[PDB]
Parts: C-alpha cells; structure tokens; sequence
C-alpha cells in the first residue's frame, strides 16, 4: 500500500 | 559521513536510521551483528518487518513498502535497510 | 569457475536447485551484482509468487525475516547470494 | 510458524 522495487550497487 | 545515496523514508526516519547504524557500527565489528542490531531496533520501533544488509561489496534488488526504504554509505560500509512484510 | 556452496537454506530442494540454476545464468551473463540480483529476484517473483528479495555481494552481513520454506544463502564461487521471501 | 529471522555473514 504500496510496494516499489529498488536496486542498489556499491 | 552519512552519504545517503537513495531514500524513500520521512526525513525523521532517515535520521533515526543513520544514527542507529552509528551506534550499531560503533558497538559491533561483524557486519551481521550491525545489521542485526539495526534491523531488530527498527522492528521494535517501526513495527515488523524490516530487513537490513551491511556490506562493503553488494548489489541488491528488493521490494519495499512506500516510505520505508534507505540505502546509504557510512564511511566505506554500505547500509541497505527497508520494510516489506 | 562457478561452483555452488549452499551455506544455509530453508527451501525445498527443488526450489533451491532453481535458485542455483537461475543464479548461474545470471552470473555468466551480467557484470553488475545488482543486475544479477534483479534477474534472480524477477525470475523468482514470476515463477514462485511475489515478493522476493535478493542480495549478491562479496562483502556483506544481513539480518532478515522470511516466510517458512522460502530462504537460501549460498556461494557461487567467491560470491554470496541471499535470496528469500517476505511480503 | 510463518516468519523466521536469519543472519548471514560472508
């Protein structure tokens, strides 16, 4: 309510 | 110090975040213990379920509740914390 | 040199074979951990219900919560993959 | 049942 995608890199 | 590279939380929370990962990073030397610290904190403060990764080298892909995400650097350690479930 | 070492796991053997298989693909093709992670995570959402989470890294410790039977921690050569389901 | 916390370290 609601959801979201996230990407992380170093 | 706390170079927040991405965040979906309220400003308050990002602080409570940064601060706590400081405590944790001071007190502990093993990443798992730091993550565990932060994570259990947030569960007890902002309700379950939080997840925390602390590393120097990691890529991630995760799904989070609106307004419950943060990926940041503290020194040379990357700290991903977020809620989902 | 992609040899798999499953350190810790709470999934079905069948599903952890896929975790490996999918991760192998991902490692060969992509150069960024985030992209390998995203691939594994997407393939798992589609084939196995959302919501999955993936970490692919060389130095990290994690503390997470997960649904029973939906967790795995393993190595593909020198790299660690954290894959699990929550929410 | 349902939910179990777990920790990892490379």
């Amino acid at each position: 309510v609601g959801m979201h995608s996230k990407g992380t890199q170093t | 110090k706390a170079v927040i590279k991405n965040a979906d939380m309220s400003e308050e929370m990002q602080q409570d975040s940064v601060e706590c990962a400081t405590q944790a990073l001071e007190k502990y030397n093993i990443e798992k213990d730091i993550a565990a610290h932060i994570k259990k904190e947030f569960d007890k403060k902002y309700n379950p379920t939080w997840h925390c990764i602390v590393g120097r080298n990691f890529g991630s892909y995760v799904t989070h509740e609106t307004k419950h995400f943060i990926y940041f650097y503290l020194g040379q350690v990357a700290i991903l914390l977020f809620k989902s479930g």
